């Protein structure tokens, strides 16, 4: 399923023109503070939800559990750990 | 004399005086519940270790960074 | 014709790191190829220098260990960069791995250099337990005990295994020398699977991100990647300078740093933290088999990703919904590994017990039929 | 800018030899630096501060 | 588990050695090897530690020379096979207080005392932990603890009743150099003294570190620019499409 | 322009000036560790003190495992070593290339033709004797009689102090 | 899965009322929250291409079409290496997101799944 | 190569065999130097000190 | 302190000489060799032991 140079295994390419310039020519930082605030900001703010929502979720959850077991092992919490064990 | 003494008594009288109150009240407690009699058979008996930590702690929070400074 | 295309040795090297066609897009998750790389050249440099100054014999190991802290010239970065560098591997490969999960880099047609992929991170495992125990602090014999002891569960002949594996009818001496022969191998057998991975990927180069072919559109290995490539080696530098010069002992635990007693038991005893996961997994079966065929399930039921998933589509980018159960698996995965160091109490029992179910029913229940009901949503939406 | 480049970076002979001993002066002049730098920082604290005391 | 039966944990001190930049402060650590062997020593050895690495760290050459040359230590057999003594060189450990364990436990109601050179390391906690331990003696046990003879009550101490009884007085030891030999002031030097002996390259590792963080950085740096340069032909390219 | 081309080979160039020198540091302080230890070079260098050896008196000092014999030799004794013509000695040396200071004798206390350690104020040259395949040292300890080949080895050794020598 | 089953379910759901009433609105949500179509792609651009059946659907795609997503897959690829979204008509429109290769692959695996049924046929 | 010299290389390791069977369990030492069965001792210098024979 | 038990299976034979020193001071310098080896640490072995002590 890949070929190499010259015999790559693309479906034949026509009538596409491809057009670069130097690395000597170029400004490579060109473009580069908004870049930076707007450009991350938008890709930011698409993929927030899957990450926040999943995060959010197992915190509170580990959040719950280790505030019970702490309690669970104090004198006030005595009675709930006999039952519990 | 060591400056801990001082520094540890200001502590317990000023910002952990309600720390120091439950470790009172508790230890007033548990003495008395051990003057009574059938005391050492009994199922629970009560200490007052997390009172204690309660306000050791308290303490060594109000009172680390000052010792260090004096030494 | 280029001498580099010409002769044979040259050519090899030529089509792996030069030649080597390569997706225009590749974005910064398949740097961990090559930081796994990284890792496992200053694994062998500074395991075979400790090599020349550690005493395998119990009587010496330990104190070995501390005349290469003491009086060994930069014996002390030596040993902690081999140190922070086992946890560094484990970072690397568990993103390397999740890289491979969320993209579908396990599918079709690179189900080969996945399943390759799997043993390698088994062999990994072995490895790095083995090294552990070379300290032969407490952490290290009591660590070995326990590990060893789930072989005795293996039904009529698991006893014997085990006192065949110690050498002894506890952990010792002979258990020591061993381990010290095999971590010194095992890494030479890791190398030969990750370069065996890397030849059988070979035949469809790498995925990219947008899941499509990118025979399209190729760029060489060098300079593109190469140079891509030093930011995160840096990167990577700059974490582990900040470990090994500043918190050598920060990923450690304490305990290591007395020597082994076969009388005294730590407060606790728990793998290191890269284990952690699949600890809980095992104490979530209350069963001794169970558990331990359970804590192997886990690792060997990656390879049958490439049949579960059932998506017309290669990888995450586009499923949505895909998107939020990787996060919830990733996710649980990182709570495993918290209640793997937990002590057994209420109410971590039941938790780690949820936590292992869903852990198995995402390979089970919960891809096969996101990845289906996908694919309807795919075809039917853009009608 | 041409009289540098023609001198030190054209040829790579040049511009390795350059850079080599470049890393050397580096290496040597950032070494008594961050010594410095070092004992100002720490200063009263390190054995050689207190050294003449015995 | 109940925070007694994991000890109380100790506060986070200032020592003078946290800090990237900051090495441990020698007149402490030369302080601290003197409460060392005017208290701890009765009872902890410090094995791992040899007279020579006290040379340039607390002590001159001469000083730890006479140390050790106040010593005797096991030579090889004379002639006829039989034993002899030596005096102490900078290459000879410190001997520690006691023969075996099973002499060290006996001194010691049962308790070992464990060898101090790794103790820093050993525990949770590190130089906080033997501060904390050392000047955490409450005079009496909070109300309700049932101290094991021979058992000293330490909240810092997991389980909270420790075989080690408080050591540290007002004024046992005077020091050499005029500071006040107050209990904190000991537990501070001696923590300090057990943290060098643990860690000795502590200094020199962090200058290292720091060194390596300023190359490192200037590297991470220039390679963003060079990996940009040397992208912008392929981030910039353009195409115009003619449907054949 | 040449400037714009100058500029990103000064970047290229700093970041493999930077790439050698940590490089060069890297396998500096990483080889280093094959070199002697602290505990080996401890070893090393024993000190010893002169004023406890009498007149007339040979010492023996372990020294990387061999032993070292250092004689107060008299003033009659270094006469008597001084005196055997040179030309006649299987290893040629007369005393002053032996000692630095002729009231230290200092040699490594092996017998140079197996490896025995000599009996000191035996032989028939009245220095040493080795009784293994009787060879015979002198006062400067030059082998005279037997199988040994070679004078007994001088270590090298230096007068810090007047009353102590490190070998 | 194979492009047959996920078409013939599909059918089995656009056919029921109620189903169709509770599914369409959410596959498009699902297909808009894709963002697919900001790279500029089609749908069936995305569709695993490396297996026999689907080489040979992709070999019997009309040259116009397959010059075409030959264009698409290298846009989407610029897009993708440059961290940039399609703006403009670049932009799939809903209109434009056409099934151009469905056909194919159907054909191809029609005949592979009769060859599979004919090569286990029992005469009776 | 197979199967070929497969067969044919099996001749000449059971010959290699029969050559390691002879010197392994009825001459061991055949072909080594009784004097590294002392112990190393840096005072005593051998008599004759070679490399192993095949250097 | 210190204690005696009396030996077992597991023990090793125990030799003469409490350390090198005494066995040279016990045979005018010489150090009687260890025998556990010597029949391999000789050229000659058996034949060897058998003809220096019958020669
Ligand atoms: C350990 C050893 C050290 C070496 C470090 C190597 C790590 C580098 C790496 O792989 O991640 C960098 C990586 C940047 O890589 P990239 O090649 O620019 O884009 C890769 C993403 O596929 C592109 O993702 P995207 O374009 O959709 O951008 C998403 C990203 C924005 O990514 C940006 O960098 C902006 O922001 C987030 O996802 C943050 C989540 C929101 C939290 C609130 O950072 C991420 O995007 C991490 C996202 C993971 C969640
Ligand atoms: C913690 C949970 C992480 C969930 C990630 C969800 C996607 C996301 O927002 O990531 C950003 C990006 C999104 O990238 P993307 O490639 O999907 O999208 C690029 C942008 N568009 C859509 C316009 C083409 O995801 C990644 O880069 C994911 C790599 C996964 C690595 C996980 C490591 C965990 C190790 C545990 C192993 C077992
Ligand atoms: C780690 C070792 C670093 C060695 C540095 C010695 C100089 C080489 C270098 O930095 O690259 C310059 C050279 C050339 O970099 P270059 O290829 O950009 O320079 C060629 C163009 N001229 C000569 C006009 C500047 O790199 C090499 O020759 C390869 C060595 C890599 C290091
Ligand atoms: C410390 C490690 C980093 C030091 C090496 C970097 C090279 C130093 C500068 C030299 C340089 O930039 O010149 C190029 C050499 O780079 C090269 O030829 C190599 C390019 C990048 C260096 C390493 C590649 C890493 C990729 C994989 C990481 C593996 C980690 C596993 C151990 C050639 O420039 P040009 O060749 O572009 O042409 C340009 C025209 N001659
Ligand atoms: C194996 C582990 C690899 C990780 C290397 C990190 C630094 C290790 C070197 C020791 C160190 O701290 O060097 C400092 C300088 O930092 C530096 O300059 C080193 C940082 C550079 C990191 C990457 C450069 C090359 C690494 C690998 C290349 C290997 C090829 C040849 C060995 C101290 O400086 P010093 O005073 O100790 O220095 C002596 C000459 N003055
Ligand atoms: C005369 C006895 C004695 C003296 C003096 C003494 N110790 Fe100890 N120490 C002990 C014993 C016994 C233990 C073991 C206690 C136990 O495990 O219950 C101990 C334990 C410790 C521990 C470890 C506690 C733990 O976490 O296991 C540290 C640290 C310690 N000592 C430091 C010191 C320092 C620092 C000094 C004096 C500057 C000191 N000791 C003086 C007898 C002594
Ligand atoms: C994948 C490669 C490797 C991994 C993941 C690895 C992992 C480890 C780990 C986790 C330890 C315990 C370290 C400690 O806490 O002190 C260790 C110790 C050790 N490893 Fe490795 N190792 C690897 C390769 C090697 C190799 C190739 C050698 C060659 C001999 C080696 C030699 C040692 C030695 C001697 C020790 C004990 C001394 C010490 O603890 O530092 N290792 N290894
Ligand atoms: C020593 C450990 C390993 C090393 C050095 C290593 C190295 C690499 C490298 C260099 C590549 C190509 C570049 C990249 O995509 O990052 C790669 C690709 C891959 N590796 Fe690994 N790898 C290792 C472990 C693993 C493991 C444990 C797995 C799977 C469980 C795995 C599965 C893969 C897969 C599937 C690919 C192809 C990914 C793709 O390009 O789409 N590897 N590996
Ligand atoms: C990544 C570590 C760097 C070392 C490289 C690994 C060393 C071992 C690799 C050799 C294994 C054989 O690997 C195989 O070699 C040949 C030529 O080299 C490659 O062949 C490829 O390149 C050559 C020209 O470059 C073409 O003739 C060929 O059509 C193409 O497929 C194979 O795609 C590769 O799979
Ligand atoms: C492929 C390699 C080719 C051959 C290269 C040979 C390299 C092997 C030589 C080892 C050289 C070590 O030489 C010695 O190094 C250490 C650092 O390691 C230096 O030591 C110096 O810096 C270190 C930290 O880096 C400090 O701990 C030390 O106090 C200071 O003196 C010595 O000043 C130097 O004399
Ligand atoms: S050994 Fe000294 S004379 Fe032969």
């Amino acid at each position: 399923y890949m070929g190499w140079w010259g015999h790559m295994g693309s479906p034949p390419q026509k009538g596409i023109a491809g057009y670069t310039i130097s690395p000597f020519a170029a400004r490579p930082f060109a473009g580069v503070v908004h870049a930076a605030i707007f450009n991350t900001f938008r890709r930011t703010k698409n993929q927030a939800l899957f990450v926040i929502l999943p995060v959010s979720f197992f915190y509170y959850v580990w959040t719950q559990a280790s505030e019970k077991n702490e309690w669970l092992y104090t004198k006030a919490g005595r009675h709930e750990l006999a039952k519990a064990l | 004399p060591d400056p801990a003494i001082a520094l540890h008594e200001a502590a317990a009288e000023g910002p952990c005086h309600d720390f120091k109150h439950h470790f009172d009240e508790c230890v007033e407690r548990v003495t008395k519940a051990q003057e009574a009699e059938d005391y050492d058979h009994a199922e629970y008996k009560e200490d007052c270790v997390e009172e204690f930590f309660h306000l050791q702690h308290c303490i060594n929070d109000n009172t680390a960074d000052k010792l260090f400074r004096v030494l | 014709m280029a001498l580099r295309k010409k002769n044979s040795l040259l050519n090899m090297a030529n089509s792996y790191v030069l030649d080597s066609p390569q997706p225009s897009n590749l974005n910064y998750f398949w740097n961990f190829g090559s930081l796994l790389a990284l890792c496992l050249v200053i694994q062998l440099a500074t395991g075979i220098t400790l090599a020349m100054h550690y005493t395998s014999h119990a009587s010496l190991a330990f104190d070995s260990v501390e005349h290469i802290m003491r009086d060994v010239n930069f014996g002390w970065f030596i040993r902690y960069a081999h140190a922070n560098t086992a946890s560094f591997f484990f970072i690397c490969i568990y993103a390397h791995m999740g890289r491979n999960i969320y993209y579908g880099s396990y599918k079709t047609p690179r189900v080969l250099p996945w399943s390759i992929g799997v043993i390698i991170f088994l062999l990994l495992i072995i490895t790095a337990f083995m090294g552990y125990v070379l300290v032969f602090g407490q952490m290290s014999l009591w660590g070995a005990t326990v590990i060893c002891n789930l072989v005795s569960a293996i039904p009529w002949l698991g006893e014997d295994i085990v006192h065949f594996l110690w050498g002894g009818f506890s952990v010792g001496n002979p258990t020591l020398q061993r381990f010290f022969a095999l971590h010194y191998l095992m890494p030479f057998v890791l190398a030969v699977f990750a370069l065996l991975h890397l030849i059988a990927l070979h035949t469809a180069g790498s995925s990219n991100p947008l899941g499509i072919t990118s025979n399209v559109d190729k760029l060489s290995m060098h300079p593109y990647y190469s140079f891509k490539d030093l930011i995160t080696v840096f990167a990577f530098l700059l974490m582990f300078t900040l470990f090994v010069f500043f918190s050598p002992d920060k990923l450690g635990h304490p305990d290591n740093y007395i020597p082994a007693n076969p009388m005294v038991t730590p407060a606790s005893i728990v793998p290191e933290w890269y284990l952690l996961p699949f600890y809980a997994i095992l104490r979530a079966i209350p069963d001794k088999l169970g558990g331990v065929i359970a804590m192997v399930a886990a690792i060997l039921i990656l390879l049958i990703l490439p049949i579960v998933d059932r998506s017309i589509i290669r990888g995450n980018a586009f499923k949505p919904i895909s998107k939020l159960l990787f996060g919830f698996f990733i996710c649980n995965f990182l709570l495993l590994g918290v209640l793997g160091q937990v002590h057994i109490e209420p109410p971590f029992i039941v938790l780690g017990q949820i936590c292992t179910i869903f852990y198995f029913s995402y390979f089970l229940i919960l891809l096969p039929m996101v990845s289906t009901i996908e694919n309807i949503f795919f075809y039917i939406g853009s009608l | 800018a041409t009289t540098f480049y023609n001198v030190f970076v054209k040829r790579n002979s040049a511009f390795v030899a350059t850079i080599l001993a470049s890393a050397f002066v580096f290496d040597m002049t950032f070494e008594t630096a961050i010594d410095n730098f070092w004992d100002r920082i720490n200063a009263g604290k390190q054995w050689k501060d207190i050294r003449h005391k015995y | 588990m109940t925070a007694a039966e994991h000890g109380l944990h100790p506060a986070e001190y200032p020592w003078p050695q946290n800090g990237m930049l900051s090495t441990f402060d020698h007149a402490s650590l030369r302080r601290g090897y003197q409460v060392y062997k005017e208290v701890c020593a009765a009872c902890h050895s410090l094995d791992r530690i040899a007279w020579r690495n006290l040379v340039g760290v607390t002590h001159t050459t001469d000083e730890a020379k006479a140390f050790a040359e106040e010593l005797e230590y096991d030579d090889e057999p004379d002639d006829e096979g039989n034993p002899r003594k030596r005096p102490g060189k900078l290459a000879d450990y410190i001997p520690g207080p006691y023969p075996n364990e099973q002499a060290a436990r006996a001194a010691n109601q049962g308790a070992l005392p464990p060898d101090l050179s790794l103790i820093a390391k050993a525990r949770h906690g590190g130089a906080d932990y033997i501060f904390a331990l050392l000047t955490g003696y409450p005079d009496e046990p909070p109300a309700g603890v049932v101290l094991a003879p021979g058992m000293n009550y330490n909240p810092y101490f997991p389980g909270g009743g420790i075989g080690m009884a408080r050591t540290l007085f007002d004024g046992v030891v005077e020091y050499e150099d005029g500071t006040p030999a107050t209990t904190s002031q000991m537990a501070k030097d001696v923590a300090a003294f057990l943290t060098w002996a643990a860690e000795p390259e502590h200094d020199e590792r962090k200058k290292l570190g720091l060194k390596a963080i300023i190359v490192i950085s200037a590297m991470l740096g220039l390679s963003v620019y060079i990996k940009k340069f040397k992208w912008s032909p392929i981030k910039n390219r353009k195409f115009i499409y003619n449907p054949p | 322009t040449d400037a714009n081309r100058l500029f990103s080979y000064f970047m290229i160039g700093s970041f493999g000036m930077l790439s050698a020198a940590g490089a060069k540091a890297t396998v500096q302080d990483f080889l280093s560790n094959m070199s002697a230890s602290a505990d080996v070079l401890a070893m090393a260098k024993v000190e010893v003190k002169l004023g406890a050896i009498p007149l007339g008196k040979n010492v023996i000092i372990k020294w990387r495992g061999k032993p070292i014999f250092i004689r107060h030799r008299t003033s009659e004794e270094i006469e008597e070593a001084n005196e055997v013509n040179v030309a006649t000695l299987r290893d040629p040396q007369t005393d002053d290339e032996r000692v630095q200071k002729p009231e230290w004798l200092v040699m490594i206390g092996v017998c140079t033709h197996l490896g025995c350690v000599p009996i000191g104020e035996a032989g028939d040259f009245g220095g040493w004797f080795c009784p293994c395949h009787g060879s015979h040292y002198d006062i400067s300890g030059r082998i005279r009689r037997g199988p040994a080949p070679l004078n007994l080895e001088i270590p090298e050794y230096d007068f810090a102090d007047a009353e102590t020598l490190v070998i | 899965a194979s492009i047959t089953s996920v078409v013939k379910t599909s059918e089995l759901i656009l056919k029921s009322p109620l189903l169709s009433k509770i599914v369409v609105p959410l596959a498009k949500t699902y297909v808009k929250f894709s963002g697919y179509r900001q790279l500029g792609f089609k749908m069936n651009d995305l569709i695993i291409e490396e297996t026999p059946n689907m080489q040979l659907a992709l070999r019997r795609l009309p040259p116009t079409e397959s010059y075409d997503r030959v264009y698409r897959l290298i846009r989407a690829t610029q897009f993708s290496l440059s961290h940039k979204l399609a703006t403009g008509n670049d932009i799939t429109k809903p209109e434009e997101d056409d099934h151009y290769l469905i056909p194919y692959i159907l054909d191809v695996e029609a005949e592979a799944f009769e060859k599979d049924a004919l090569d286990n046929l029992e005469v009776v």
